């Protein structure tokens, strides 16, 4: 929260060439660590679970899993064929996802 | 425009007596000036957001 209790406000009433509209307010962080600075790790079983079904799927096998319980609209073979679901990838990435 | 009077110049000098005669001594001079008047300007606006 931006504390309310503001520490000062150099406004610049009248001007021609910017019109004095405002400088947008700007934030400078850090989102590093130590020396083990940050782990791209976790997020790698994914990976390698979309590379091991796109080898051995590679696109003639019909593989369909189903979303929603009732049907879809009609006689046609459900679908949710995408990759990276039906092999564990979006689940496991998930984890670092907001 | 306005006028200037430079100077009245000299008329008339200490003649000598028993001389049916005189000088015609040195005009003076007027000049004739002018000026102008000069204009002082500027801009300044707003955005009309804050102004309300």
């Amino acid at each position: 929260f931006f504390p309310y209790g503001s520490p000062d406000r150099f406004q610049t009433w009248g001007d021609c060439h910017t019109c004095d509209v405002e400088s947008q307010l700007m934030a400078t962080y850090v989102t590093g660590r130590r020396c083990e600075n940050s782990v791209p790790a976790g997020i790698i079983i994914g990976i390698l679970k979309l590379i091991a079904w796109n080898i051995n799927n590679p696109g003639d096998e019909v593989m369909s899993v189903r979303n929603t319980l009732n049907a879809n609209a009609q006689g046609l073979i459900g679908g949710t064929n995408n990759g990276a679901v039906i092999s564990g990838a979006q689940d496991e990435w998930f984890r670092y996802r907001r | 425009t306005y006028m200037k009077i430079a100077d009245y110049g000299q008329l008339g000098e200490y003649t000598c007596d028993a001389k049916c005669d005189a000088e015609f001594g040195e005009p003076g001079n007027i000049r004739h000036l002018e000026g102008k008047t000069y204009d002082y300007r500027g801009v300044f606006c707003f955005n009309r957001k804050n102004l309300q």
